[PDB]
């Protein structure tokens, strides 16, 4: 799909 | 969950020649809208934590050699090493940041390939000391031999053994890039004293015939 | 900079729980996910999982779900890897390292420098020191090799030296092996020439600091 690294996962 | 495959396991090269380290991930770790690739490379050498070389697969983090490359892209990837040198040996591990878990490839140990060396072959029975102890120690040692591949036989009394043994192997001597291998025996006292002919037989490539080194207990 | 302070070695019983840290500056400690990494003996990196102090959001990778808990005290700036029940299995070295960016997930760096977990049912015991004598007599005109077996000895780790630290060419100290009664026992070996065997006198040093046992050994 698109990596979590750059969605799930990112933060404010 | 991503699987990170590498290839091969071990690696031998020799002194100046290009090596070559694959790592395949079982799904692509390319995202299309900014077209990178969710990849490091790490080098771990004995006894160290292991660092950083590459992130975005093609990109060496600073100070990083400029043998050391990375290629590919999608679930196919390559860490090159143009001209091998001594301070290369390690093990390289890739790995995906692309979905957590951010999984690791499995290692791949990188040593230099020296020319053949057979093993200098020493049996040791174990000592008077040791005997006092209800246990008996006989250890043979390997010296000095490339590759590391060898193959220990203990025989008692001309029986082969199995179970009772255990190795161990060091590094690859940072001088002459050979290994050395110690095989420990290990019998009950009562057992080492009710037999006399101790033998371990060495097989390795060097030897063009597999070497017994032998002792009869109490000469 | 960027430190990541990892608590000291572990030598734990199975069955009793362990918390180990991480203390972590020179960079925002809740802007970073942080987590964990084990290597088993002999083994690769597995990556066990991440926290985001921030928000105390974790992920684990399957193998380590449910069997470990990660946390972090922002207070502190401090990041913690927790067993309830640690059995044989969990000895392993285990690095903590802060993912290598802010704010989003990535590869890992810096890198702690790690904590030696060694998880067994054994007590402390110093080694005994075995010679392994030469045997080869003095007038063959070759090489002879002899040594000392460390055996018997918990927890890791044990140091040789050979006559105090003045031979140190020729010199093999081999990784311990764990026997399986639950103690470490290794060898440490050099090779001379066999016409020193009359005239020079060979001596190894053992120290094994966990039980206070400092051995010399004449051979």
């Amino acid at each position: 799909e698109e990596p979590g690294s750059e969605t799930s996962d990112a933060k404010s | 969950d991503i699987q990170m495959t590498q290839s091969p396991d071990s690696l031998a090269v020799s002194l100046g020649e290009r090596a070559t380290i694959n790592c395949e991930s079982s799904q692509t770790l390319l995202y299309s809208s900014n077209e990178k690739n969710y990849l490091a490379w790490y080098q771990q050498k004995p006894g160290q934590p292991p660092k950083l070389l590459i992130s975005w697969a093609s990109t060496p983090e600073s100070g990083v050699p400029d043998r050391f490359s990375g290629s590919g892209s999608g679930t196919s990837f390559t860490l090159t090493i143009s001209s091998l040198q001594a301070e290369d040996v390690a093990v390289y591990y890739c790995q995906q940041y692309y979905n957590s878990p951010y999984t690791f490839g499995q290692g791949t140990r990188l040593e230099i390939k020296r020319t053949v060396a057979a093993p200098s072959v020493f049996i040791f029975p174990p000592s008077d000391e040791q005997l006092k102890s209800g246990t008996a120690s006989v250890v043979c040692l390997l010296n000095n031999f490339y590759p590391r591949e060898a193959k220990v036989q203990w025989k008692v009394d001309n029986a082969l053994q199995s179970g009772n043994s255990q190795e161990s192997v060091t590094e690859q001597d940072s001088k002459d890039s050979t290994y050395s291998l110690s095989s420990t025996l290990t019998l009950s006292k009562a057992d080492y004293e009710k037999h006399k002919v101790y033998a371990c037989e060495v097989t390795h490539q060097g030897l063009s015939s597999p070497v017994t080194k032998s002792f009869n207990r109490g000469e | 900079q960027v430190q990541l302070q990892q608590s000291g070695a572990e030598v734990k019983k199975p069955g009793e729980s362990l918390k180990i840290s991480c203390e972590a500056s020179g960079y925002s400690f809740t802007n970073y996910w942080i987590g964990w990494v084990r290597q088993m003996p002999g083994k690769g990196l597995e990556w066990m999982g991440i926290i985001y102090p921030g928000d105390s959001d974790t992920r684990y990778s399957p193998p380590f779900q449910g069997q470990v808990t990660i946390t972090a005290d922002r207070s502190i700036t401090t990041a913690y890897l927790e067993w309830s029940s640690l059995k044989a299995s969990d000895t392993a070295m285990y690095y903590c390292a802060r993912v290598g960016r802010p704010s989003k997930g990535g590869w890992f760096d810096p890198w702690g420098q790690g904590t030696l977990v060694t998880v067994s049912s054994a007590s402390t015991k110093g080694p005994s020191v075995f010679p392994l004598a030469p045997s080869s007599k003095s007038t063959s005109g070759g090489t002879a090799a002899l040594g000392c077996l460390v055996k018997d000895y918990f927890p890791e780790p044990v140091t040789v030296s050979w006559n105090s630290g003045a031979l140190t060419s020729g010199v093999h100290t081999f990784p311990a092996v764990l026997q399986s009664s639950g103690l470490y026992s290794l060898s440490s070996v050099v090779t001379v020439p066999s016409s020193s065997l009359g005239t020079q006198t060979y001596i190894c040093n053992v120290n094994h600091k966990p039980s206070n046992t400092k051995v010399d050994k004449r051979v």
